[PDB]
């Protein structure tokens, strides 16, 4: 019934906002600092831990401010909450690839423009 | 995909357990009941971001405990069919690829792996490679997959993936 490749999502996830793995990581990092300090609270869940590591391991923008610039950059482009977060997480490098991974992007922009967005994202990438 | 959404949850408490500070108790009980849980509807509740509001306690003659409705912001992970995600390979087997995306497991059927990737049991760490040894996928490698189906067995969700499309595979 649902299919992200056509931006067909369930109702529940409509009024929702997407999060980059980087943002998730930042948020989870804060929740940990809270659990750590201020005792009288059980260790966090396995689900947390696994998400904390996965998220970190795939965070492409390690700086808080950087993250915001990526978000805003894409934000001002006719993109779906899903499409935005997906471009930031997967960072494809070419429009072709881009369209392949996120078919919903087809026909939204000229390859030229789409390649601009991809290239800008790469620029914010906090390589290592 | 990760989302930041608003969820609801009811906390039931008999007076005897209000603790020195109720609001805190309600809050501590909430974190404990929802964090780590999973549903087919919203998926994995990764963590409670904020407690927006604690409704007025409900006292319905008959119950001896009071029901406190709670609205909160949480980070959830809800995969969808058609979504492309980066995964971590946890195991190479002659049956396929067992990977993990955050808290959710995802299985890539050998049948859903391009034919150029022959299976090699004899390889040091078992793996899938092109006869060309050009591309090699093994345990702990990061790969890109397209989720083909999702399942919910006992409130926990898991998925099935494929490496059949273009621009998928080794990262």
């Amino acid at each position: 019934e649902e299919d992200a490749s056509q931006l067909i999502f369930p109702k529940e996830f409509e009024t929702a906002e997407t999060l980059l793995n980087s943002e998730v990581h930042m948020l989870l990092e804060h929740r940990k600092q809270q659990n750590e300090s201020a005792e009288d609270e059980q260790e966090l869940s396995e689900v947390f831990m696994k998400t904390l590591n996965y998220t970190a391991r795939f965070s492409r923008f390690k700086n808080r401010e950087t993250i915001a610039s990526v978000r805003s950059l894409l934000l001002q482009k006719k993109l779906h909450k899903f499409e935005l977060a997906c471009l930031a997480n997967l960072c494809p490098e070419t429009a072709e690839e881009s369209k392949a991974l996120i078919p919903s992007l087809e026909g939204r922009f000229e390859d030229e423009e789409l390649q601009q967005i991809l290239d800008d994202i790469q620029t914010k990438r906090s390589f290592q | 995909m990760f989302y930041h959404i608003s969820l609801e949850h009811e906390i039931l408490l008999h007076p005897r357990y209000f603790g020195p500070n109720l609001l805190n108790t309600v809050k501590q009980k909430l974190f404990t009941e929802v964090e780590g849980t999973c549903t087919g509807k919203y998926g994995f509740v990764i963590a409670v971001t904020t407690i927006d509001n604690i409704g007025a306690g409900v006292i319905q003659p008959g119950r001896g405990f009071v029901l406190y409705p709670v609205k909160y912001k949480a980070i959830v992970f809800r995969p969808f069919k058609g979504e492309v995600v980066d995964a971590v390979v946890t195991q190479v087997n002659k049956v396929g690829l067992f990977t993990e995306i955050g808290p959710m497991s995802c299985f890539i059927s050998r049948h859903s792996i391009p034919s150029e990737m022959e299976f090699d049991p004899n390889s040091n760490p078992p793996c899938y490679k092109t006869m060309d040894e050009d591309i090699v996928i093994q345990q702990d490698d990061e790969i890109r997959l397209k989720i083909v189906g999702t399942r919910v067995d006992k409130n926990d969700i898991f998925a099935i993936g494929s490496l059949m499309d273009d621009y998928l595979g080794l990262v």
